[PDB]
């Protein structure tokens, strides 16, 4: 797959790790 | 798949569909309760709202991170495309800050590809999506409470932010 797709799923996992970070304070 | 799969089925349909209609017609082509009707509607409000919130995975915003990127998808490719994003969002396990991320990401992606002239596309794209939850995230989803745990949940993202 492109690049662009790999990448964009990296900073989804990253970005929902900063989603859930917010839920424990 | 896990216990009560039949009902999660029908209400991870109707929270995609009132997903799709609050933040997005073109990416479309009963059996519950008045009350998990409810809550579905309730959930996609709520992640509406911590989507927003989240500048990273914005609808808005992301439709133009992949247009300025030229993101290459065709109908030959779009489901690959689609599968890689899906493999990459979650390989390190599941939680729902990764479930809220992966639904913003797909509205966005619904858009581009319809915006690309892939017929069918965002269609495919929701069914996709849909099929997500109920194969592949239902486990995950019935273990921490459905999507009444969901709005549980993001009401304490919401006090948050």
């Amino acid at each position: 797959a492109s690049s662009m797709a790999s990448e964009v799923g990296r900073r989804l996992a990253e970005f929902g790790d900063q989603v859930d970070g917010q839920f424990y304070q | 798949g896990p216990l009560g799969s039949s009902r999660l089925y029908l209400q991870n349909t109707a929270v995609m569909e009132e997903l799709y209609r609050r933040n997005l017609e073109y990416w479309r082509e009963d059996g519950l309760s008045e009350e998990e009707r409810r809550t579905a509607a309730d959930a996609a409000e709520r992640m509406t709202a911590v989507i927003a919130g989240t500048p990273g995975i914005a609808v808005e915003r992301n439709v133009r991170d992949f247009r300025r990127g030229g993101w290459d998808v065709t109908p030959d490719n779009v489901e690959s495309e689609f599968r890689e994003v899906e493999r990459r969002t979650f390989s390190d396990g599941v939680h729902w800050g990764r479930v809220i991320a992966f639904l913003a990401f797909s509205m966005s992606f619904a858009a581009y590809v319809n915006s690309r002239g892939i017929d069918g596309g965002a269609y495919s794209v929701f069914n996709w999506t849909l099929r997500v939850l109920n194969d592949s995230l239902a486990d995950f989803i019935q273990r921490e409470n459905g999507w009444r745990g969901f709005i549980v949940y993001a009401d304490t993202l919401l006090r948050a932010q």
